[PDB]
């Protein structure tokens, strides 16, 4: 069966795969919502309406209907009954009706295994309830006005149409016609709550028959939008026979995105489970695919997943194992190691178009751009080529920071220079910093983070990083005026308030997903890994020191030249930290202890001597000398 | 400065009981998050931005040649200008639009008051940017929403809603909802902004700020609010700016139409057209509501610290750094027990806290209930090791930790009484290898688990003892899981997101338990690991970093985590005790250099350097 579906992948439609695909999206982004029908309770055996509307009839009427129940029998004959032989009686039947237990059908675990931010539904039922208990996705359950308010979480289980927690009682549910005309004066509160999240999210729309009351009644809702003002919500169709074209063109022109059941699987007119199974597990076995088929297909998605690092002007190749989502392992060597892509392998076929000329030729001009910058940005940070096919590989750094060579001259010639655009400002700003001028640094910094989103963000945990090394300094000095006490109170009110740990959640979505490898900034979990990576082979060559027996000072040379890199050409604050300048002098003190063992049996350059001269004490270099 | 501050704890002092509930109810829904402020035109008229009247002379100016003798009514401010649209060009409402509003004004302070009150969403019928200029100051970004199409694609979950829209795109009065016809086809032209507002209103707490009573606006939104069911909705706050005292009769004929007002010019007494002293007076009591300048009395820090460390109770132990963020970064918890005062600007509650539990005249004092709630709190503090202030040996309470392995099967084989019972067994389990016994388990606590505190947990240990299953599993490839089992447990932990499960919990569980959310991250010793970098110095830091140790083992054990199992937890420890004693071997020697003739390990650490450490990592203790 599972290889049947990957088949159906294989024949699908390409406007099915662009459903899916913005389906997945949002479902990863948590803007999903579920829009679950009465097909969905129906699938689990639960006692459908029209066998409370039989029951009715035959109670009232005395005999079963001879022929078929029209759309307005379905309300009326209950509200015949309601009206005549009374509430007592709705309630009665309405609770000798429904208050059986059943069980949870595989669809409702499917649609809660699509993680979605919100379940919209028309059903009475508490089968969603028991599914999210079961599951442990806690939702906060919505089924009358006071719960509105009540509220205890920011994720909504909304019926709609109420439920029976309260009771086993007509008025708790939208069950007779009455019920569905003053619908809009009884239910304002939930009616706001279903249109905001329907504007709000992306909307799947699962076990309706497209001919629905609810359905109709959303897209006449719709249909008093602007045009182009929302998004088109979902329809998954479950019905036996495919669905005419006419019928789809009249519907996706209503504001529907069709994904009909019966077109991509064929089963039996009455396997109802078979046509809803079909598309859930197509839309969850899609989460880990990623669509990727052709080379073009390839340089479209590493592009999406690269570009936002264009602004940046180098990228610590550790941190890119977290841009791919530790797909790959992006060793600091410039190896790319097949760490969790299961499926098709877009890095290996990125490399393989880079070695080969014909490949490359025979793209789109778009994506033959966007291969070149890919190939720019990978040859800017080092990045050559995957494990397998790695060569020698010479460790060859230059770091293009006026700040990190001390070219004090140029430094402030280029900061009374006028800038030309805002990253002219930002390395303006780095400057000011860097010279000691921090009360012109934080104030060209809040200039900046008013004129501006990458360089919003770096601008405001550069900020906040000369307010805190500010106060230190008026806290050493005064334990001299540099500064003002009018700066220093504006400061403190500015500052006060601001939190730099949750700066990273203050962000767009969108910035938080194409920057995330930036959040590492806000704190020093930024040193973190390389940390624990310096301790480890320190203790490894502490025991190749002894013992006599790639280089583990290889990589610890290559991590700290990443990271100094990574902090100065980036122009972060972060370069003046008293625990980056320790593992700076760490890294060193222990690359110079593997040069005196190796010199017994690499030399000093022009980076480690300015590395040393500058996070060293005098104390550090005096016991480098003795050891 | 200090003279406003005094005259603000007198005025809050003396205030009413129906507005120091009301104040109350906006710090606690401000603590929340789920405050919002609906801002008016008084708020940018604080900032001199152009009125609307202005707007209005200069449309009849244009009109008629000369502004209308006497005063605009109500509709003539929404008449002359659809009259000028009408009559003349459309292009010359744009334009006289353009000359009157493309203006540069600086943020009143009460924007930023405002933003300092944390509202999760900014409702605004103003035009203007000055809200959204004091956002982008302040750090804090919004999804500034002033059009139809901004409703559906929002970058982030809180919103800058301009219900009335803005000149962002240009300035045309296309944008905006100026005209009386804007007015008249508003819900027809803006379906969405009026939902979205109606949305935001029902599931928060609002505050209008910058309306008058008679506002059109404030009368639309009540009239909305008539149509609601009964109580099924909370009553908006309205801060009431006008110089003069509020009428009682308008003042309960507006409370009963569902507005609780706190009026300005009752509170305080200031001149006819200094406003924002008054918009002053509110915000800030407000603001040092929230920031506990305005508590004066005993057993009323009592209730504050009750509230603060009461959810912990259920938490078997607390670390210190925790209690850091327990309480806002008010106070530096050091390691040693000691209390240091770090950022709280209003009254030193720990202070007399610890006061109390001095002098027990001063804590006779106290309430019954209020002297209750003391004794626990002095319970839980001396339990977690907290004795006194700056001015004024560790024990691990773990059968796990210990190894007691018989006896751990003992507590095992008994029936459980309590959800808490089946943690602590389904940890034990964990510990003693019975892997699947654990997840079930914690799948059984999770069902049944629904404060939620111990919900939280099992939910982060059965992830943690899914991934171990699944490493152990990796590494085999003996079959200790049965494949049925293991395909149980991978259909229950697909696109099972550990990221997402904090943010899933109920905003009360969120607010009271902060500190919980590190146990989801993927690392979370970072902030040690870092810090161990002070024990490589060649110039205590030795004992806190010892102490800090303790304390994350004691927590990890006592409170039955199964993330102590784990390569990174042991790693950290491996890296604190290496360095510890490395760096007392250095001192000796450096003595030894110095004076020719250092760490003192005990029954803790040695159990700490036997579990964790492995054989050629204490071989290079040794040698080195």
């Amino acid at each position: 069966y599972g290889e049947k579906l990957k088949e159906v992948f294989l024949m699908l439609d390409n406007n099915v795969v662009e459903c899916i695909k913005e389906i997945t999206e949002s479902s990863r982004n948590g803007k999903l919502v579920f829009f679950v029908g009465a097909g969905v309770s129906t699938l689990s055996d639960y006692p459908q309406w029209w066998r409370l509307v039989d029951k009715y009839h035959e109670e009232l009427y005395g005999s079963p209907k001879k022929g078929n129940y029209s759309s307005d029998e379905y309300l009326r004959i209950p509200q015949i009954f309601y009206n005549v032989k009374g509430e007592m009686a709705f309630d009665g039947i309405l609770k000798d009706f429904f208050q059986v237990d059943k069980p949870t059908n595989p669809i409702h675990d499917k649609i809660l295994a699509m993680n979605p931010a919100h379940v919209i539904t028309t059903n009475y039922d508490n089968l969603i309830d028991t599914a999210c208990w079961k599951r442990g996705k806690y939702f906060s359950v919505i089924s009358a006005e006071e719960d509105v308010a009540n509220a205890t979480s920011s994720r909504y289980l909304l019926k709609v149409h109420g439920d029976f927690r309260k009771g086993f009682k007509g008025e708790n549910v939208v069950l007779k016609e009455d019920d569905y005309l003053n619908y809009d004066q009884n239910y304002p509160l939930i009616s706001n709550l279903m249109k905001t999240i329907i504007a709000t999210h992306t909307i799947v729309f699962i076990g309706y028959g497209l001919g629905d009351y609810n359905i109709n009644m959303l897209l006449n809702w719709v249909r008093k939008l602007q045009k182009d003002s929302f998004h088109k919500p979902f329809f998954i169709r479950t019905d036996p026979s495919p669905i005419e074209n006419e019928t789809l063109i009249y519907y996706e022109n209503k504001g529907l995105r069709i994904i009909d059941a019966a077109s991509l699987i064929d089963s039996n007119e009455y396997d109802y489970l078979e046509r809803y199974s079909a598309v859930m597990d197509l839309l969850i076995e899609s989460q880990e695919n990623k669509f990727i088929t052709k080379d073009d297909e390839v340089i479209d998605y590493i592009y999406g997943k690269i570009s936002p690092l264009f602004a940046l002007q180098y990228i610590r190749k550790i941190d890119l194992k977290h841009v791919f989502e530790y797909d790959y392992h992006f060793e600091v060597n410039g190896t790319v190691v097949r760490h969790k892509n299961k499926g098709f392998g877009y890095m290996e076929r990125f490399f393989e178009l880079k070695e080969s000329c014909d490949e490359r030729s025979k793209l789109s001009k778009k994506q033959y751009e966007r291969f070149n910058a890919l190939f720019n940005f990978f040859e800017k940070n080092g990045v050559i080529c995957m494990a397998k096919d790695a060569g020698t590989l010479n460790t060859s750094i230059e770091i293009n920071s006026l700040a990190y060579h001390g070219k004090y001259d140029v430094m402030k010639k280029f900061i009374e220079e006028q800038s030309v655009s805002i990253e002219d400002d930002y390395k303006k700003a780095f400057f000011l910093a860097c010279l000691g001028r921090w009360e012109e640094s934080y104030d060209l910094y809040s200039n900046i983070i008013l004129n501006s989103g990458c360089v919003y963000y770096l601008s405001q945990i550069n900020r906040y990083r000369i307010y805190q090394s500010i106060t230190q300094a008026v806290t050493q000095f005064n334990g001299y005026k540099p500064f003002t006490d009018e700066f220093l109170a504006r400061i403190e009110r500015e500052m006060t308030n601001f939190n730099i740990d949750d700066l990273f959640n203050g962000m767009p979505f969108e910035f938080q997903k194409k920057y995330k490898i930036l959040e590492f900034l806000s704190d020093n979990q930024f040193l973190y890994d390389d940390t624990v990576k310096l301790f480890e082979l320190t203790n490894k060559v502490r025991s190749e020191m002894s013992e006599g027996s790639m280089s583990s000072d290889i990589v610890v040379l290559l991590r700290l030249y990443d990271n100094l890199r990574f902090l100065y050409e980036n122009c972060l604050w972060s370069v003046s930290f008293h625990e980056f300048h320790q593992y700076i002098r760490n890294s060193m003190s222990l690359l110079i202890e593997k040069a005196e063992y190796e010199r017994t049996r690499f030399f000093m350059e022009y980076y480690d001597f300015v590395n040393i001269s500058r996070h060293f004490k005098i104390d550090d270099i005096k016991n480098l000398e003795r050891s | 400065s200090k003279r406003y501050g005094e005259k603000l704890k007198e005025v809050f002092l003396m205030l009413d009981n129906n507005v120091v509930e009301c104040i109350k109810e906006i710090t606690e829904s401000s603590r929340n998050g789920k405050l919002v402020f609906f801002v008016g035109a008084g708020v940018s008229t604080l900032s001199d931005y152009p009125q609307w009247w202005r707007l209005v002379d200069k449309y009849h100016e244009e009109l008629y040649g000369s502004p209308k003798k006497g005063n605009y009514s109500s509709d003539e401010y929404l008449r002359i200008p659809q009259i000028f649209y009408n009559v003349k060009g459309e292009m010359a409402f744009d334009g006289i639009l353009k000359d009157f509003f493309q203006v540069d004004k600086p943020t009143n302070p009460i924007h930023d008051k405002i933003l300092a009150m944390n509202p999760a969403h900014v409702i605004t019928t103003n035009y203007d940017n000055l809200i959204d200029t004091a956002c982008w100051k302040r750090g804090k970004y919004f999804s500034v929403i002033s059009a139809e199409e901004d409703v559906a694609n929002a970058t982030s979950s809180r919103y800058l809603l301009k219900v009335h829209g803005d000149f962002r795109k240009g300035f045309k009065g296309e944008n905006v909802v100026l005209k009386e016809d804007d007015y008249l086809n508003y819900d027809q032209n803006y379906p969405l902004i009026s939902n979205l507002m109606k949305t935001i209103i029902a599931t928060h707490t609002i505050v209008f700020i910058g309306y008058g009573l008679g506002d059109y606006n404030i009368n639309m939104l009540l009239n909305w609010v008539r149509k609601l069911q009964k109580d099924s909705f909370h009553k908006p706050f309205f801060i009431r700016t006008d110089p003069s005292p509020i009428e009682n009769e308008t003042l309960i004929y507006y409370e009963n139409k569902g507005l609780r007002i706190i009026d300005a010019a009752s509170l305080i007494d200031s001149n006819e057209y200094d406003y924002l002293e008054r918009y002053s007076a509110v915000m800030d009591l407000l603001i040092e509501s929230q920031e506990n300048k305005f508590i004066t009395k005993d057993d009323e820090v009592i209730d504050y610290i009750y509230g603060k460390i009461s959810p912990l109770f259920a938490l078997q132990y607390i670390r210190k750094i925790d209690l850091k963020h327990v309480f806002e970064y008010d106070y530096h918890f050091e390691v040693n027990g000691t209390v240091v005062r770090h950022k709280n600007k209003g009254f030193g509650y720990m202070e007399r806290f610890f006061e109390l539990k001095e002098s027990c005249d001063e804590r006779s004092k106290l309430s019954k209930k209020q002297y209750e709630r003391f004794n626990a709190l002095f319970n839980f503090f001396e339990k977690n090791g907290v004795i006194c202030m700056a001015k004024d040996s560790i024990e691990i309470n773990s059968l796990a930790y210990h190894g007691k392995y018989d006896v751990m099967k003992k507590f095992i084989e008994e029936q459980s009484v309590s959800i808490e019972d089946d943690y602590k067994k389904a940890f034990f389990l964990a510990c003693l290898g019975r892997w699947e016994e654990s997840y079930d388990l914690y799948s059984n606590i999770i069902l049944n688990s629904i404060n939620g505190c111990v919900y939280y947990l099992s939910q982060i240990n059965r992830y943690r003892i899914y991934q171990s299953i699944t490493q152990a599993v990796t590494q085999f490839n003996y079959k200790p899981f049965t494949d049925e089992f293991l395909a149980r447990i991978e259909r229950e932990m697909t696109n099972f997101n550990i990221d997402d499960l904090f943010n899933g919990m109920p905003f009360e569980f969120q607010k009271k338990y902060k500190i919980l959310e590190f146990l989801s991250d993927n690392q979370f010793l970072y902030d040690d690991t870092v810090k161990l970098f002070e024990l490589t110095n060649k110039v205590s830091s030795d004992i806190v970093v010892l102490l800090r140790l303790y304390d994350n083992l004691r927590f990890l054990y006592e409170n039955c985590l199964w993330s102590v199992s784990f390569h990174e937890f042991h790693q950290y420890i491996r890296n604190s005790m290496s360095l510890l004693i490395e760096k007392a071997e250095y001192e000796r020697t450096r003595d030894i250099d110095e004076l020719g003739f250092g760490f003192f390990m005990e029954y803790y650490d040695f159990v700490n350097i036997s579990r964790h450490f492995k054989i050629d990592d204490i071989k290079n203790l040794e040698r080195s």
